[PDB]
């Protein structure tokens, strides 16, 4: 006995490209044998962060679905993904639900995600109407109104575009550098599945 | 980078009276969430190393006596040490631990009358 | 009983390496985050890293990103350095504070988290480099 197929984690966390925070990406997971030790055991992360379930209590507890929600955001605003946790990242690119049974995922990506010369390919919204609600993925682009007046759609006085770019360095201290992030939120429903645990058989 | 450098570089304290440390960061420490204010103040006596007096804003940690105390809030603190009576000369440290690399600041040495 | 000791003083040559490490009672701290502090003689504190004691997931500060290496020993819960390209600079003492993580919500490891503030710290190993003595 052994898998049947192993679930797609080498193209969520090794992806080539990280989409920005406000237009964070989502695999669905589905219908595959996961292996939660291995990413737990290693090294890289520097933040794993489980809640509702332990970590090591994964690998024979199984659900319906998997989502890993992914992002990148500078580290000092990891602790935003979060349940109930309030901030830009929190607000206005990407809320959790006030319950949550997840694992937010993160490693130091300086390497990779970022250059010599800086990088500016990475956004994140500054302004909104109002507070995201739990998984809201509002890709909106649209020039935000911050007053009374029309902003006639451009940019102008009480008109800023709602998105503003992070601008990395590597002169930057190690918790301003940009780190991926996985969320994870598992998930429950009325169909039975089973993107679960591996098998555990010593034979 | 969350920079950080003490007002009082150096005060001298008349015994028995109350003296102030001003202590201000670059980046506001002061998290929306809960609204505890992330920094903690230590004292290091020569050769020994630090010990934290207040680990929050304001609340002070156990073991430690009633006589410091520390009020503010965004990026304006101060620690107020009163009646200085004991042979408590040292440096104060305020330390940042809202996000890394968790600046320390550079420390203002306390003297007696 | 003091409950947190280091290795003891060491010296060293520049270029050479550096082991300076401390051991402690494993029965607290598993859960209990460890870093570790700097300090010249006429300067103040420095910050250099972070290990999660079981794991050993680590994060070094971008001034020493490619000077030192970090380990554990979950029998014993030391942990070592591996400073390296030792220079006049490098004179100071290194204390392995602790940590308290304060939030009983989430399971598992953040090592940008819950770290908040050190309660607890070791005794000076203080660190002495020269060309000859
Ligand atoms: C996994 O299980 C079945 C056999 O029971 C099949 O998919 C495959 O042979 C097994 N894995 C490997 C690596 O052979
Ligand atoms: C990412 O790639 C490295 C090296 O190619 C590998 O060790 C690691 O397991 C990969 N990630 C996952 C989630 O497998």
């Amino acid at each position: 006995p052994n898998i049947t197929n192993l679930c797609p984690f080498g193209e969520v966390f090794n992806a080539t490209r990280f989409a920005s925070v406000y237009a964070w990406n989502r695999k669905r997971i589905s219908n595959c044998v996961a292996d939660y030790s291995v990413l737990y055991n290693s090294a890289s992360f520097s933040t794993f962060k489980c809640y509702g379930v332990s970590p090591t209590k994964l690998n024979d507890l199984c659900f319906t679905n998997v989502y890993a929600d992914s992002f990148v955001i500078r580290g000092d605003e990891v602790r935003q993904i979060a349940p109930g946790q309030t901030g830009k990242i929190a607000d206005y690119n990407y809320k959790l639900p006030d319950d949550f049974t997840g694992c937010v995922i993160a490693w130091n990506s300086n390497n990779l995600d970022s250059k010599v010369g800086g990088n500016y390919n990475y956004l994140y919204r500054l302004f909104r109407k109002s507070n995201l609600k739990p998984f809201e993925r509002d890709i909106s682009t649209e020039i935000y109104q911050a007053g009374s007046t029309p902003c006639n759609g451009v940019e102008g006085f009480n008109c800023y575009f709602p998105l503003q770019s992070y601008g990395f360095q590597p002169t930057n201290g190690v918790g301003y550098q940009p780190y991926r992030v996985v969320v994870l939120s598992f998930e429950l429903l009325h169909a039975p599945a089973t993107v679960c645990g591996p098998k555990k058989s010593t034979n | 980078d969350i920079v950080m450098t003490q007002s009082p570089d150096s005060l001298a304290v008349s015994l028995g009276e109350r003296a102030t440390i001003n202590c201000r960061s670059s980046q506001s420490v002061l998290y929306s969430s809960n609204n505890e204010n992330y920094l903690a103040w230590y004292q290091q006596k020569p050769g020994q190393p630090p010990k934290l007096l207040i680990y929050w804003a304001s609340t002070r940690e156990s073991g430690i006596p009633d006589r410091f105390s520390g009020s503010g809030s965004g990026t304006d603190f101060t620690l107020t040490i009163s009646r200085l009576q004991a042979e408590d000369v040292a440096v104060y440290y305020c330390q940042q631990y809202y996000s890394l690399p968790r600046t320390f600041g550079q420390g203002t040495k306390v003297e007696i009358k | 009983q003091v409950q947190l000791v280091q290795s003891g003083a060491e010296v060293k040559k520049p270029g050479a390496s550096v082991q300076v490490s401390c051991q402690a009672s494993a029965n607290t701290f598993t859960n209990h985050y460890i870093h570790w502090v700097r300090q010249a003689p006429g300067q103040g504190l420095e910050w250099m890293g972070i290990i999660y004691p079981t794991g050993g997931n680590t994060i070094y500060a971008q001034g020493f990103q490619g000077r030192v290496t970090m380990t554990r020993d979950t029998s014993l819960n030391t942990i070592y350095l591996e400073l390296s390209s030792l220079r006049s600079e490098d004179t100071a003492v290194y204390y392995c504070a602790r940590d308290v993580r304060v939030d009983d919500s989430w399971s598992g490891y953040d090592l940008l988290s819950g770290g908040t503030y050190f309660d607890y710290w070791g005794q000076g190993t203080l660190v002495t480099v020269s060309s000859a003595s």
